[PDB]
């Protein structure tokens, strides 16, 4: 499945395929570190991952 | 479940 690149916001990237024609499947997030320290991106991620889990397919375990 | 990998010089990365 090929993947492809999203900007969700300036320095957050995110990593999306194909899935069963609904929500896109998440592989990876990417964070800048040009605008992001690792504190930061633990931060973001706490703030936005129940919309992610919402607008994406998100693997939990 | 997702993991943190701070390896890389440019991006960290949360891997699902």
């Amino acid at each position: 499945e090929k993947e492809w690149v999203e900007q969700d916001e300036p320095g957050v990237y995110i990593t999306l395929t194909a899935l069963a024609g609904g929500a896109r499947d998440l592989k990876r997030v990417r964070f800048s570190r040009k605008r992001f320290s690792e504190i930061q991106a633990e931060q973001w991620w706490a703030d936005n991952r129940g919309r992610m889990y919402e607008q994406y397919n998100v693997r939990m375990v | 479940g997702p993991k943190w990998v701070k390896t890389d010089s440019d991006f960290i990365v949360l891997e699902i």
